[PDB]
RNA sequence: CGGAAGAUCAAGGGUUCCAGUCCAACGUUAAUCGGGGCUGGGUGAGUCGACCCCUAAGGCGAGGCCGAAAGGCGUAGUCGAUGGGAAAUUGGUUAAUAUUCCAAUACUUGUUUAUAGUGCGAUGGAGGGACGGAGAAGGUUAUGUCAGCCUGGCGUUGGUUGUCCAGGUGAAAGGAUGUAGGCUUACAGUUUAGGCAAAUCCGGACUGUAGGCUGAGAUCUGAUAGCAAGGAAGUGGCAAAUACCAUGCUUCCAGGAAAAGCUUCUAAGGCUAUAAACGAAUCGUACCCUAAACCGACACAGGUGAUCAGGUAGAGAAUACCAAGGCGCUUGAGAGAACUCUGCUGAAGGAACUAGGCAAAAUGGUACCGUAACUUCGGGAGAAGGUACGCUGUUGAUGGUGAUAGGUCUCCUUGAGCUUUCGACAGUCGCAGAUACCAGGCUGCUGCAACUGUUUAUUAAAAACACAGCACUCUGCAAACACGAAAGUGGACGUAUAGGGUGUGAUGCCUGCCCGGUGCUGGAAGGUUAAUU
């Protein structure tokens, strides 16, 4: 049957990407948290 | 400038497609700089192989293959190659 | 007038359509047109603030000249058109200088006759006059409330207002709501009753016809659960409470009028 | 298998593509094989797509508004495709790319130079772009089929040099042309309460004078292309799309994007023809894509948008069998117990089964005849129920196309060949002719809900919800009401024939009594009554 993921690159980069994170104060806190944990993947 | 055309051509391509094209249509296949345009390839070839005139440049980017080694997953460089047709 | 559909289908058995053979069959005057996209009854917060709004046909906005300030330049009625944005018909006006406008078509307004705006204008359907140059007792529509703002009251299909009298700088009007009100005598009104008087005589016939107009279905409060509506709950059918809105506001007589600044402009209301 | 299990994409993936090599692990078995390991290779564009120009919803938003802070909103603008905007087709070629390479023949749009003429210029004005549902009659082509022609064949078994058999064989875009259709008065002059200024442009008002635009297709050219056995053919009939004419036409109401490119006009302050030479960057292009490569933990019976659409039957994109093409679904070998699953047949009986005809069996097509209660006059209804149906010969009528003649993409008459649709008569075979696949079971009484619809994704599809219709009530516009802290919004660029809330729920006949209680509405004489003082 139809499953939950249903990928789309435009939608992925527009809802989770680097610019979408950087465009809000809370997304920048997401990025700061990821950098402090040391993740090799910042954003989708 | 002239110090940019020296770095445009990175090396000839030695393969069966290359050899067939050189034998049949007299076209040269080069590995070129990843940021090089068709006009710079024209100028570079005509500059560095004196006495030849370029007819057409066809270029393409080819992605590098993901080749593992030991416990790692690496990948080869991307690169750009040009097909250069010459006035015979 | 009204025409009944033959009961060829159960969805056609109760269709009573308003039919006007004299309305323009062509397209509206494109210069007086604007794009207009649906809201779904959602505001700038994206929340539904007006329920039961959704879908329907695409429609352009026709720019209606509610103000009528091209005074003392006669206009001829080029055509009478259907307007998807309102219940009334709209008359395309062609002024002596060639400028075209849309106005609300009066009931007794046809193609070819000339309308006038200003103070020295005949008392004929379609003419726009300040309320002080309008004799008492004539039927008017498109009433201004502020001077120069444009017509606000009596604009729907079949609308009419009775000009009862004058008590100084105010004109006394009887509205279709049964409310006697005063309006500044320098405000304007248009002579005649608004066209399409058999609007409320029509019958949609089926649910799809209501959907075509952008009206989504309406779920009764007693058909819900108590977490949704004050009327929700109950084993079987039950009301249990005084009627209220989904926000707890009584719906059976409770008056909801706050405006203390406009209170002195209202003479009285009718009790039936 | 073949409206795919074939082919082209998009999305998504990312090398899975091709070759060589290897078989440990992976592959539900083995594997010499592989979408596995390893090593090489492979994606070529002015015309395809993106980028680019333009904008929709919706974002962000100099200033501005609002808000303890954080922030929220919003104007000018600036982004944002799923939409608008320039242009190529046939053939060949690789192991793997091809509208990209090669060949042939095209097209679009620029820069520079030169020759002439010469008022050019916009983010602004006006045009244009530019648009809905349904339906119908045509004209076509793609395509098919037969023929013609070319090349081979004389058949393991009666016959097969013929009215025989098989295979092959039809070049596009473009340029001319201007057809079937569709639309449609044209010009000149004067003047101007308009198009925010201006206008020679549009709009308006006056006066005389009397085929054009678009357009499928066919035709000509393109065109001595390419294509097999080793050097061949290559043009006629008929049928025919859901594609094209057609963004047409006709109708209807629920009344049908925007902006730019483009054509014109001017405002503040180069352009038009002729060519000649020279350009058209960058990014994608492999491969899967009804899937073993995407989403489902798997090489998972699920899901995944669009495009193409051969033959014989057939109404058909159903169905059956085939073509092109692609596959045999990654354990096999036996045996032929019980029992389980999936099917087929069944004496006599025929619902006795069971909670219940659940399941099964049965019906099933076309034409014609015939068809009850009741009804809102539409229906019910395909009610019910009957008859015919294959093939062969003869024969009547008839639609289309139209060679040949008689009187220039033309018209009129005759009409060969091909083809369509209805009959009649006579015969003939079988148990059976709608012979397979395919393909309504029907009826009587009664409860409920008017009906089409919607719903508990994953045990409930209903009598539940919705519904058109009805009523009550609120709401005079900065409306009531809703979101929000507010600014700002929706309601609505609506205006009481409107909008909100509530109940009820087509329609027919209708809807009695009670205002004590609790609400709601009106009133204020009296009693009580806050901060405050």
């Amino acid at each position: 049957m139809k499953r939950t993921f249903q990928p789309s690159v435009i939608k992925r980069k527009r809802t989770h990407g680097f610019r979408a994170r950087m465009a809000t104060k809370k997304g920048r806190q997401v990025l700061a948290r990821r950098r402090a944990k040391g993740r090799h993947r910042l954003t989708v | 400038n002239n110090a940019r055309l020296y770095q445009v051509l990175r090396g000839p391509v030695f393969s069966e497609k290359s050899q067939m094209l050189g034998d049949s249509l007299g076209v040269q296949v080069f590995k070129i700089d990843s940021k090089a345009t068709k006009l710079e390839v024209k100028k570079a070839v005509e500059l560095m192989f004196e006495g030849v005139e370029v007819l057409k440049v066809n270029t393409l980017n080819v992605k590098g293959k993901t080749k593992r080694f030991g416990k790692n997953i690496g990948r080869r460089n991307d690169y750009k190659k040009a097909y250069v047709t010459l006035k015979a | 007038p009204i025409v009944k559909a033959k009961p060829t289908s159960p969805g056609r058995r109760f269709v009573e359509k308003v039919v006007h053979p004299h309305l323009y069959k062509g397209r509206p005057f494109a210069a007086l047109l604007e794009s207009k996209s649906k809201t779904g009854g959602r505001n700038n917060n994206g929340r539904i603030t007006t329920r039961h709004i959704g879908g329907g046909h695409k429609q352009h906005y026709r720019i209606i000249d509610f103000k009528r300030t091209k005074d003392n330049i006669p206009a001829t009625v080029e055509r009478i058109e259907y307007d998807p944005n309102r219940t009334a018909h709209i008359a395309l006006l062609k002024y002596a200088d060639g400028e075209r406008r849309y106005i609300i078509a009066a009931k007794k307004q046809a193609v070819g006759d000339t309308v006038m705006s200003g103070e020295a204008s005949p008392i004929r359907p379609g003419n726009c006059l300040p309320l002080k140059n309008i004799p008492l007792g004539t039927v008017i529509h498109n009433i201004e409330l502020k001077i120069g703002k444009g017509a606000q009251m009596a604009r729907a299909a079949g609308a009419s207002v009775q000009l009862l009298g004058r008590d100084g700088i105010y004109a006394i009007l009887r509205l279709r709501s049964g409310e006697t009100r005063r309006v500044h005598v320098n405000c304007r009104a248009v002579i005649g009753e608004v066209s399409n008087t058999e609007n409320n005589l029509k019958s949609l016939g089926k649910a799809g016809a209501s959907r075509w107009r952008g009206i989504r279905p309406s779920v009764r409060g007693v058909a819900m659960n108590p977490v949704d509506h004050p009327h929700g709950g109950g084993e079987g059918r039950n009301k249990g409470r005084h009627p209220t809105s989904p926000w707890g506001q009584k719906s059976k007589g409770l008056k909801t009028r706050h405006n203390k600044r406009t209170d002195s402009m209202i003479i009285r209301r009718a009790k039936k």
